[PDB]
RNA sequence: CUUCUUCACGCGAAAGCUUGGAGGUUACAGUCUCAGGGGGGAGUACGUUCGCAAGAGUGAAACUUAAAGAAAUUGACGGA
RNA sequence: CCUUCCUCAAUCAAGAACCAAAGUGUGGGGAUCAAAGAUGAUUAGAGACCAUUGUAGUCCACACUGCAAACCAUGACACCC
RNA sequence: CCCGCGGUAAUUCCAGCUCCAAAAGCGUAUAUUAAUGCUGUUGCUGUUAAAGGGUUCGUAGUUGAACUGUGGGCCACGUA
């Protein structure tokens, strides 16, 4: 992280469960990584991508699509 | 074979020397399957490679005790990746060698610590934390730059092997019982990197497929 | 859980959430003191005024429609009842239940039921005497 | 039943953080609790809470975030005074610098670090980490 | 687009595909993405989520450097042709029937491999797939019904899938969308293909 | 070990302290009712032709059973169920799972 | 579940589902009402739980019934509301 | 066991898979053929290859017996594929202002802005 | 009262484990309480107290011993 | 139920009040089922299974008892999943 | 020590040799301390492995909820 000095120190600055905010451990085999092309007008322009990487729980929750789901509320789409 | 084509992607991407290390497994999220990835990605000298337990597997059977062994690899380079390795065979070195290359594929990240405080560098396990199993209790607990550390000799050759040093322990259990002793070592070095950190984590910029940022590439000199 | 029951009683009333009673109409505490002595002279037990004139004053929560509570006030203006009521309304069966329990041959149900009450009342006149409202040196018998 | 509705709250908390309730209106507080919850969204593991009335004992609405490892009571309470705040935190800590213990005190309830700061013994009442 | 909200034409082809009503009377409503007790085994399926979701869904689409990469499948008969009419027009890598595994649980067999990505639309005969994502960090979009459990395929395509051309339509009104993204199918097209070779199994 | 929870008994939930024996009535030790299975069946009387005899002979008509039929009440436990081929440990999961 | 919503604020749905003393805050379930008795130009306040009963008072007889719930009205009794 | 073997049907399967048509429905010729078109080994497997290739001629002949193909079928399929200009399953639709389910009409009509229409369910009915 | 679909991680050695399971605990800690604490000897002994009377209640050491247990697994086997 | 009443409680040694079977005393009680027994038969033995009965019991009045794989082998109470 | 050697081509017996370990100390005994959170405040157990009574009341015992504790105001500026 930081260490006496200050100063990253040691490896990987871990991922995170880009939904929860759990951390992303190293062995997660249904968390997935989705950057999501972002529209323009008629078309999507890449690079922009809105990028999550989440854990698999939700996914044994139903809520790989709903929290995902708020998540995206939160993010909005195509929405009304 | 000796030339190991890394019919992953990503081992190819990794053999084709681009993405070599762990963390850009474990950061980009990936899991593995292709032994040679790793043993690939790092080899460099003395890992601190090492098969660890030698079991007889039995299943009787009329005619037969059917005698099988069970071996432990453990693999880890002596600062934050230990990989694990228990395999089985009909022969002996067999069930080595299927260790390891399950101990080349077993591999976690260590996030380590100190204790107190940091010091220049960690050393330590950053939390206190614990691997049960069957009948087994570790927890591991912070400790500084001089400790000879409570508990079992065994892991603690691996543990010097994924790089700390200083750590206290309080083991519970059945002893007794080493090859699950082991396993939940193994658990417990999987918890290496567990409990939301106060501690650097902030936010997790997004990081994109180093694989599939060779996607084409992964697409050419492959289908 | 339940002090003699396996199961749950949730029954309820709702207690007027509002305190302010009661969105269509006030009264003074001279009505409700002639009221509650109207029918306190009428006899009920207070909280049996309570329960009727809740519907049959249809007029409601005593504490609210003066800043009270009934038996204070009756209490105060000498229209107290002879006793903690809960605990006679326990007796009244206790009794009851002991002369029906006379009449009895084997009713391990009439034993059980009277024994939880007596204590129950031994709990509260206990509990009477905790709040000096028992009159002193008083028991049940 | 059980009386420290804290402590009920806080092994229910937990379950809430552990599978992601992300709100709760507990039932349903005293002066104590809040000074308490104060505490740890003071230190950054929840979000923040809005105490509803009741005309009996009140409801507070509860924003969580996902940063609670763990959050303890002890029963009973214990005096603190020197030594004991090492072995408390030491006790409950994953490692000693991050966590909070909370015991209640003559300065307020309060956590341990900062006892520690501010040189007070008092009671425990619990930890945070 | 700017705008992305249904069209009466749109409007007429999902009804007409016939993909809008619930499966058993109240179905899982885990799946509450209905609102309406709806005669005859059904609900109403509040399509308004589902338009969400499919347009997501290629936004998402619209990301894959292979599009083959990404994967289809389908176990419903109902499903196959259009799956490959899709695919022949995206690239996909497609699954029809019964689909056994070792495929990316083992990078052994021949099978072997590793997209970004599948998307199933029969979960519940899909579940190896499912369990395969969840072997390897992956997730699966797909084409739900109201019961159809939604378990690991993430972001659920609520959808009416019985045969004919609902799936089909479905699958190719989708399409048309990540078509008009990537590639660059101009709405007031046609979009030539239609849901009579989309569609299904003959004779 | 251990094999099959509620162990024929069905009120472990509920409320029925203690049921029903019956002398089983094929090998009559005394039985509690949902340790024995039931099935209560009406039953059939002849074969074909010795039915046609009696049929031509049916100088019998209606009354909400035009020629009637017996019925057996027929309840099996161990004792009885064994020798008859009658119930057993089928696979496990059966072994909780109720008839359609 | 539990994301779009409020736990604190119900909606539309959300309030009618609560139940009684889990209603966010439980309230007089019950309420009163106005009745009249066509007995006379005259009429009464009521409970619409009442244990007990309402006598007309433009002829002293009883218009409902203590019957556990809701008390029954009766008679061509007329009521209206708060 | 009048089984053909896996190795046996295999290869009556597999002669006409690589070495399409032809053969007859006759053992006789579908033995010369077995010779001929292989470069196997015993001759009881030829002609037990053979018995089955007449065989399994014999009801492809009547059918695309279960698993088994030529090709063309498929290409016709795929040739019928086409069935467009002779079918619009759309606008075969009988109202395009519509007869159709009141929210819906009226998330469309917030979503359409206050534009003019009767909102009324599919029915009501469940 | 469910059953119990079905779900929950979780918990568990498993077997298995719901209402608000044996869950939410060595990341050990809501209260109260009973009990338990190798095995055998012995739950016995004139040990002792209820009890009409059975016998209950209460309740040992000597002596002895390396296991005893548990679940699963496979196997073997069955007058299955 | 908008009734009153303000912690009233909780759980709990001692201590009380219950506890199926069966037994046990004092009386019913008589039919049966059937411990005791008796008979067969069987057996290698067999007074055992098995049979055929058949005595106490059984039901009950009335007492008394305390032991019941007296099993949700799962203390209670709590708040959640 | 305990696991066990030993009926002869024994790895543990006999002797020899070699070796080893610790060492001028070392064997032993008995006890005692940890190991043992294997009596547990920390930190055990008690569904099948020890253990929650057949059942209830119940003084003793313990345990026992909320609430009137609180600060406030103002200013200054800087300051994210």
């Amino acid at each position: 992280t930081y260490n006496e000095e200050g100063v990253n120190v040691d490896l990987y600055i871990p991922r995170k469960c880009h939904a929860t905010n759990s951390l992303i451990t190293s062995f997660d085999h249904s968390a997935v990584q989705i950057a999501i092309a972002n529209v323009d007008p008629n078309g999507v322009i890449d690079g922009t991508t809105t990028t999550l990487c989440i854990a698999g729980y939700l996914r044994c929750q139903g809520e790989s699509d709903h929290a995902i789901n708020h998540l995206a509320i939160a993010k909005g789409i195509v929405r009304i | 074979e000796k030339e190991w084509v890394p019919c992953t992607k990503l081992g190819r991407l990794v053999k084709d020397q681009k993405i070599t290390s762990l963390e850009e497994i474990f950061l980009f999220s990936m899991p593995i399957k292709e032994h040679q990835i790793v043993d690939q990605l790092i080899r460099e000298g003395d890992l601190r490679d090492e098969m660890m337990l030698v079991f007889p597997v039995q299943k009787a059977t009329s005619a037969g005790q059917r005698t099988r062994f069970k071996a432990f690899n453990v693999v880890g380079d002596g600062n934050g990746h230990i990989g694990v390795g228990a395999r089985v065979g009909k022969e002996v070195s067999l069930a080595i060698r299927a260790s390891m290359i399950a101990a080349k594929l077993s591999i976690v990240p260590v996030r380590r610590g100190y204790w107190g405080n940091k010091i220049g560098e960690p050393h330590t396990i950053p939390i206190k934390v614990t691997g049960k199993c069957g009948s087994v209790a570790v927890r591991l607990i912070p400790a500084p730059r001089g400790a000879g550390i409570v508990a079992a000799p065994v892991p603690k050759k691996i543990l010097e092997f994924a790089g700390v040093e200083d750590v206290y322990t309080s083991s519970c259990g059945k002893t007794r019982t080493r090859g699950n002793f082991i396993m939940a070592t193994f658990y417990a070095l999987r918890k290496t990197y567990g409990f939301l950190t106060p501690d650097l984590w902030a936010e997790t910029e997004v990081s994109r497929d180093p694989t599939d940022e060779h996607s084409e590439f992964l697409s050419m000199g492959r289908k | 859980v339940r002090m003699h029951g396996n199961g749950h009683g949730k029954a309820a009333s709702a207690l007027p959430y509002r305190r302010t009673p009661p969105t269509w109409l006030k009264s003074s505490s001279r009505d409700v003191i002639d009221a509650v002595c109207k029918l306190a002279k009428k006899g009920l037990s207070p909280s049996r005024i309570g329960m009727q004139l809740r519907d049959s004053m249809g007029i409601a929560q005593v504490k609210n429609v003066t800043g009270r509570k009934i038996l204070r006030i009756l209490k105060h203006k000498g229209m107290a009842p002879e006793i903690p009521e809960d605990l006679y309304c326990l007796i009244k069966r206790a009794t009851q239940m002991r002369k029906h329990l006379e009449r009895n041959t084997k009713d391990k149900d009439t034993k059980f039921r009277l024994i939880l009450v007596e204590s129950r009342i031994h709990r509260l006149a206990r509990y009477y005497r905790r709040v000096k409202q028992l009159p002193p040196t008083w028991k049940y018998e | 039943t059980m009386m420290s509705v804290l402590a009920n709250a806080l092994r229910c908390i937990a379950g809430a953080e552990r599978r992601g309730k992300r709100q709760v209106l507990i039932r349903p507080s005293s002066k104590v609790v809040v000074k308490f919850l104060q505490v740890m969204q003071k230190h950054g593991y929840i979000g923040e809470f809005e105490i509803v009335d009741d005309h009996r004992a009140g409801k507070i609405v509860v924003n969580l975030n996902g940063r609670l490892n763990k959050c303890g009571a002890i029963c009973p309470r214990f005096d603190c005074t020197a030594r004991d705040f090492e072995k408390w935190v030491k006790n409950i800590l994953p490692s000693r610098q991050f966590g909070f213990v909370v015991l209640t005190t003559s300065l307020g309830i309060m956590d341990h670090e900062e006892a520690r700061a501010r040189n007070t013994g008092g009671k425990v009442l619990g930890f945070f980490y | 687009a700017k705008v992305l909200r249904m069209k009466e034409s749109d409007v007429q082809k999902l009804l007409a595909m016939h993909c809008h009503l619930g499966t058993k009377n109240s179905s899982s409503a885990m799946k509450k993405y209905i609102h309406g007790r709806t005669s005859d085994g059904t609900n109403i399926i509040d399509i308004h989520m589902t338009w969400e979701k499919l347009i997501l869904a290629a936004r998402v689409i619209a990301a894959v450097e292979n599009p083959q990469d990404v994967t289809v499948c389908s176990t419903r008969l109902f499903g196959q042709r259009a799956i490959f009419k899709f695919s022949q027009l995206v690239g996909t890598s497609f699954l029809g029937g019964r689909f056994i595994p070792g495929t990316f649980t083992n990078q052994i067999q021949k099978k072997f491999m590793q997209p970004r990505v599948l998307v199933v639309t029969d979960p519940r005969t899909d579940h190896q797939a499912l369990r395969e994502a969840s072997l390897v960090n992956i997730p699966v979009i797909a084409f739900c019904d109201t019961d159809a459990p939604l378990e690991f395929v993430d972001i659920a395509i609520p959808c009416n899938n019985r045969g004919r051309h609902s799936i089909s339509m479905m699958y190719w009104l989708l399409a048309r969308e990540v078509l008009r993204l990537r590639g660059t199918i101009p709405r007031s097209v046609p979009w030539e293909v239609k849901v009579d070779l989309f569609f299904y199994r003959d004779p | 070990t251990t094999k099959r929870r509620n162990h024929g008994r069905a009120k472990p939930p509920c409320s029925r302290g203690r049921v029903r024996p019956v002398h089983c009535f094929n090998c009559s030790r005394l039985v509690p009712k949902d340790k024995s299975v039931g099935r209560f069946v009406v039953r059939r009387m002849l074969d074909q032709a010795s039915a046609r005899d009696v049929a031509e002979a049916s100088l019998i008509y209606g009354s909400g059973f035009p020629m009637p039929k017996l019925y057996m009440k027929q309840r099996y436990c161990i004792a009885c169920a064994i020798h008859s081929r009658t119930v057993r440990a089928r696979p496990v999961e059966d072994r909780k799972r109720r008839y359609t | 579940g539990f994301f779009d919503s409020d736990l604190s604020y119900p909606t539309v749905r959300t309030e009618r589902m609560k139940h009684k003393r889990r209603r966010l805050v439980q309230g007089p379930n019950s309420y009163f009402m106005d009745v009249k008795c066509p007995g006379c130009k005259n009429i009464t306040v009521v409970y619409s739980h009442a244990t007990s009963e309402v006598k007309c008072n433009g002829c002293a007889t009883l218009l409902c019934r203590p019957t556990g719930g809701k008390a029954m009205l009766v008679t061509g009794c007329g009521f209206r509301k708060k | 066991g009048k089984i053909r073997t896996k190795t046996v049907k295999r290869a009556s399967k597999q002669i006409v898979e690589k070495y399409f048509s032809k053969l007859n429905k006759d053992f006789y010729q579908n033995k010369r053929i077995v010779m001929d078109v292989t470069i196997a080994r015993s001759k009881k497997l030829k002609n037990k290859i053979a018995g089955y290739a007449t065989h399994i001629m014999k009801r492809l002949a009547r059918g695309p017996v279960r698993g088994i193909s030529l090709k063309l079928q498929e290409e016709e399929r795929e040739r019928r594929m086409d069935y467009v200009p002779e079918v619009s399953h759309v606008d075969q639709a009988i109202q395009d202002g519509i007869r159709v389910d009141k929210q819906t009409l009226a998330m469309l009509k917030r979503m359409e802005t206050g534009v003019p229409r009767h909102v009324l369910p599919n029915v009501v009915a469940a």
